[PDB]
Parts: C-alpha cells; structure tokens; sequence
C-alpha cells in the first residue's frame, strides 16, 4: 500500500478541525495537517515497532501502542495501564 | 477467622494487592506496612472525586450509567484535574463545548 | 472624583 | 496463568458508596483502571525517588505524602493527605 | 451629596507635634545592546533584589526557611532560562501578527498554548 | 416578476451548527479503514509483514484525533491572534514550534 | 511584596534583549513579573517540600534542581 495519507479526505481533516472549533480553512492546509500526521505517526509507529520486536512479538499490540504513547508525552487511556 | 487489611483501614480499595504491587515495583529496598494503606487511601479518594464528578455529569446529561463523555466533562470542567490530567487524553471523550467569542455572530 | 481640591490643589475633606 | 488482575470490583464498591444507583460500562471502567494505575505509578515513583535522594531505603507512609503533595495539584492534595492520614490512623488504631 | 476624606488627618500640622552631540535614532542603540546582553554571561536580575525576592516569596510556604547561597543562584539561572525561552516564544508570536513590538496578549497566548494557564 | 431564491444557510451558520454537533459527538472522525491503511504503509520500511492487534489501530487513530484536535484549538487561538478567522499553515507551524517540535 | 518590583524594568528589557526582542510594550513588565512569581512559587513549593522531607530547614541547590527535575527543567553546575 502506498500514499494512503490521502485516505483521510479533506472532509475528514475538516471534521477534526471543526471538532477543534475553527471556522474557515485555508486550501493548502490539507497537505500540511496530513504532514503533521505522517511525521507523528512515523515516530509513534517507530516506538511501537521497537517495543514490538524487542518483546519478541510479531504482531503490533495495542499495549505496545499505549506504551509508546506513555513514553513520548502523548499518552492514551482506556487500553490498559 | 482472617480479616482483610482494608477493613482494618476502613477502605474498599485493597491493601494486599497494592502492597504486592509496591513490592514487585521495587520502589525501595523495604516497603513498610502503612505505605500501601496510605496509597490505597489516596487512590480511592481520587477515584471517588472523579466518580462523583462523573455522576454529576451523568445527572446533568440525564443518564443512569457513566459514559466516558461524562468522564471527560468531569476531568475537563475541574481545573485542578485539568493540570493533573490535562497531560492526559482519554478514550471517547470529545472536547469541551467551547466557542471563542470572536467567532460568534455580531 | 479626585484626591485633590479643584480650587486650591490641596488634599483634605472634599464635597464631590 | 489465565488470571488478569484489575480494580474492577473495588472501584465498583466505592462507586456504590458514592452513588448506589449508577451503572458503569466496561470501557469507562478500563478508563478508571488505567487511571488509578497511572496515578499509582506516579505517586509510587516520586516516592521511590524521594527516598533515594534522602539516602533512605524504605517507602514510609511519609514518602507517599511528600509525594502526594508533590504531584497532585493542591486542591486534590490537602484532601488526599487528610484522607490518607485518617486512613493510616484507622489502620494503626485497628492494628 | 457624596463626600470623601483625603487629608486622612484628624488634625493639621501633624509634623509640628510631640508624637554638536550625536544622538542615535530611536531603535539604533537597541541592536548594539541586544548583542551586549547576548555575548555576556552574567545574571541579569540584581542578586540583592532577587535574593530578597526569593526570601519574601518563600516565607509564606514555610517559616524560617534558609537558602543555600547556591540554591538562590540555581533559581536565578532557572528563572532567566525560563524567561529567555518564553521571550523567544514571544518574539515568534509577535512576528506572527505582522509586528515587531510585543504586547502582553502575545505572552498570554504564548503561555496558553504551552499549557500552563 | 418575483423569481425564486433557494433557502441556503449563510457562510458561517452551517459552520457553527456543525461545530456544535461535532463538539457533542465523541465518535471518531477519520474513518477506520482509511486510517488503518495509513499505518500499514508507514510500518513498512521499519519492518516488513507486521500483524496488528484488533485494538492498536483503534488506539492509534483515536490518539491521532486527540493530538490533532488539541493542535486545532491552539491553531484557532493562533489564527485569532492575528485578528483572523481563517487558519493558515503558519499557525500550526508556530504551534508545533512553541510546543518545541518544529 | 517589595522585591517583586525589585525585578526592574531594564532587567526585564535585559531578559528580553538576551531573548532577541527589539520593541517592548509598557504593560509587559508587571504581568511578566506575575508570570515570574507564579513560576517561582511553583518551583519553590516543590523545592521546600523536598526540604522538609529531609528533616531539613534550609533548601539546597540540589533540592532546587531536584524540583526543576520534577517540573521537567534541569540546571547544571548547581549540584546534581
Ligand atoms: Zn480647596
């Protein structure tokens, strides 16, 4: 699979920003907010695949996900402590 | 007849498990007897204030069962939790219903 | 109302 | 083995102590379990740290306090210190 | 008729009682001294005022608290470090709004987005 | 004579109405399958042929939504800072700058 | 108290000058002093709490960087 970053339709990025409370959206946002994602997910997924392979596991675990979020300062609740 | 340490301390949170956690947690060479009691005492409090605020949210949203939207309203309406757990994002919470004043119609 | 008299520019009890 | 260990019935009973009429769904309950686990680790870690700074070797109820007052913001703090002190007072009174 | 008292003295006379030269343009010197306070390494809050600050501000938490000499110096340095980072963030949020001059509203937004308001 | 005109909510009315509706929804926004794929292509050069638990994606998406919405309120504040209602790419660059990750 | 105005206006300019700031509003200084004090009571509340933990009645540079450590920032050359 390649370039699935587009899978998040602008319709969606806007729904999120709408969730954020903004009114108007600039046109060249969509490449950039998505960029805030490619880089954010790549470092998140790097920490997650680090825990994955270190824990002898071949399946990326939701545990490993919330574990990596606990490390980088963007922790998550509701998926085990 | 063996009585639990929680009923000795007058708590519902269990001293036994949290002692077994404090020990396996290896926080210090020796853990004393009163440290898990005090630990369970504080955890039940912070589990209670948060549950009582969630219950107020559920009453205001007129629901008979706690949903994490009520938990999010509980943690975000209280400003003290907002720098206790403003570091924290929770599951299925949403955001506070806030609109900036300049975005309102004239 | 000011803290000084408007006539003599001195402090005191004033009628505002 | 199979046994997985969490604060389900305990938070349920303190909920009934607060509100003996209100339900809970399982994923909000996992929110509560992960939340009490996280605040437990913060309070216990700070305590461990305090001790290692003071060249001590044991986690006295004192450390957990210096800690609870060091971590939790103030409002929650003084009430947490009050309830923890009366809890350990009850523990030593009942031996 | 509204009245007010300002003398605040029941009686008067309280004292007599038994009980051609060059001028650089507005803005010219500032960059010369940006560089002076940037190449320099001293601490920019006077030690006696800041020492007195830490003494007067710490007294309410615990009575008779003594400070190691190095302790207030760690505070001095930490505070200057805290403020120079906040002021870089200020200058950034000020240059955002097509401006060179800052205004407090810059730094309440700078603190709000950093998550301490 | 009198020609019709359609009933169109004005620019901003529809905006604020879906703002109130979305700030009451807790449901995730970015769709599930589109997001799941977002990950499987990123987790390629790190290591091939991973498997993922039936929770990790959900955790990583809702987590991404939380990060993005939290970026979006202070993006809104940065847009209001220049007395504007339009957000711009500079706003989120400044946001990420002042969080300390630009 | 009296020392909060002791953090003087040129000193705040010097912090701003070290911070690369060219023009400064007149209303910067007093609320900047306020931001300074909120930061000070936070850090010294943590530092003093560390101090009466140690059965001590003086705070140390070690306890300061220790409070800073909790708060997140670290200082060097002041112990630790
Ligand atoms: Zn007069």
């Amino acid at each position: 699979l390649r370039d699935n970053i587009q899978g998040i339709t602008k319709p969606a990025i806007r729904r999120l920003a709408r969730r954020g409370g903004v009114k108007r959206i600039s046109g060249l946002i969509y490449e950039e907010t998505r960029g805030v994602l490619k880089v954010f997910l790549e470092n998140v997924i790097r920490d997650a695949v680090t825990y994955t392979e270190h824990a002898k596991r071949k399946t990326v675990t939701a545990m490993d996900v919330v574990y990596a979020l606990k490390r980088q300062g963007r922790t998550l609740y509701g998926f085990g402590g | 007849k063996a009585k639990t340490r929680s009923s000795r301390a007058g708590l519902q949170f269990p001293v036994g498990r949290v002692h077994r956690l404090l020990r396996k947690g290896n926080y210090a060479e020796r853990v004393g007897a009163g440290a898990p009691v005090y630990l369970a005492a504080v955890l039940e409090y912070l589990t209670a204030e948060i549950l009582e605020l969630a219950g107020n949210a559920a009453r205001d949203n007129k629901k008979t069962r706690i949903i994490p939207r009520h938990l999010q309203l509980a943690v975000r309406n209280d400003e003290e939790l907002n720098k206790l757990l403003g570091r924290v994002t929770i599951a299925q919470g949403g955001v506070l219903p806030n609109i900036q004043s300049v975005l309102l119609p004239k | 109302n000011e803290d000084f008299c408007s006539a003599c520019n001195q402090s005191g009890s004033f009628l505002c | 083995k199979t046994r997985k260990e969490s604060y389900a019935i305990y938070v349920y009973k303190v909920l009934k102590q607060v509100h003996p009429d209100t339900g809970i769904s399982s994923k909000a309950m996992s929110i509560m379990n992960s939340f009490v686990n996280d605040v437990f680790e913060r309070i216990a870690g700070e305590a461990s740290r305090l001790a290692h700074y003071n060249k001590r070797s044991t986690i006295t109820s004192r450390e957990i306090q210096t800690a609870v007052r060091l971590l939790l913001p103030g409002e929650l703090a003084k009430h947490a210190v009050s309830e923890g002190t009366k809890a350990v007072t009850k523990y030593t009174s009942a031996k | 008729a509204r009245t007010k008292q300002t003398a605040r003295k029941s009686t008067g006379g309280k004292a007599p009682r038994k009980q051609k030269p060059h001028r650089y343009r507005p803005g010219t010197v500032a960059l010369r001294e940006i560089r002076r306070y940037q190449k320099s390494t001293e601490l920019l809050i006077r030690k006696l005022p800041f020492q007195r600050l830490v003494r007067e501000i710490a007294q309410d938490f615990k009575t008779d608290l003594r400070f190691q000499s190095s302790a207030v110096m760690a505070l001095q340095e930490a505070s200057e470090a805290y403020l120079v980072a906040l002021f870089e963030d200020t200058n950034l949020a000020a240059i955002h709004a097509k401006r060179v001059t800052i205004m407090p509203k810059d730094i309440q937004l700078a603190r709000r987005i950093r998550g301490e308001r």
